[PDB]
């Protein structure tokens, strides 16, 4: 199916957030870093088993042609449940079940969105449905899907 | 270790992450002239 060159250029912005010091591949210390970058703690075998399952060749480290082999499959996936539920797992990072501006705010500067605080409270407040403040999971889900 | 059955996940959710950002800033910003 169509792969467009906006669709890779999406998928190579995904590969550099990872790819930290910009030579082409994935190595296991640069996705535990972007990952407690994130608010995780992931294990040495944690981030190894990783790193194995996208690495197709064996040879240690994820390319680009092994990470659009793996995204370009997942986006024929009807269904985004799980990575949905991931990616609200970056942004709470307390793990309370919603989502602060603050959140927000850490997540946008980590990806290096350059948003100004005024957008900042737009986003928050586009997504707030119910309107409590914060955004909840629901609300997240609803926000995500295509 | 179990890490391989969400790996998937947690790299597709990193590109909807960047595309909740983009899409938004992509929708004000459309339309300006500097
Ligand atoms: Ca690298
Ligand atoms: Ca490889
Ligand atoms: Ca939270
Ligand atoms: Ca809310
Ligand atoms: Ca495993």
């Amino acid at each position: 199916d169509q792969l467009t060159e906006e669709q890779i250029a999406e998928f190579k912005e995904a590969f550099s957030l990872f790819d930290k010091d910009g030579d082409g591949t994935i190595t296991t210390k640069e996705l535990g870093t972007v990952m407690r970058s994130l608010g995780q703690n992931p294990t040495e075998a944690e981030l190894q088993d990783m790193i194995n399952e996208v690495d197709a060749d064996g040879n240690g480290t994820i390319d680009f042609p092994e990470f659009l082999t793996m995204m370009a499959r997942k986006m024929k996936d009807t269904d985004s449940e799980e990575e949905i539920r991931e990616a609200f797992r970056v942004f709470d990072k307390d793990g309370n079940g919603y989502i602060s501006a603050a959140e927000l705010r850490h997540v946008m500067t980590n990806l290096g969105e350059k948003l100004t605080d005024e957008e900042v409270d737009e986003m928050i407040r586009e997504a707030d449905i119910d309107g409590d403040g914060p955004v909840n999971y629901e609300e997240f889900v609803q926000m995500m899907t295509a | 270790s179990n890490a391989d059955e969400v790996t998937v996940g947690k790299f597709y959710a990193t590109f909807l992450i960047q595309e909740y950002f983009r899409k938004f800033k992509k929708r004000k910003e459309q339309g300006l002239v500097g």
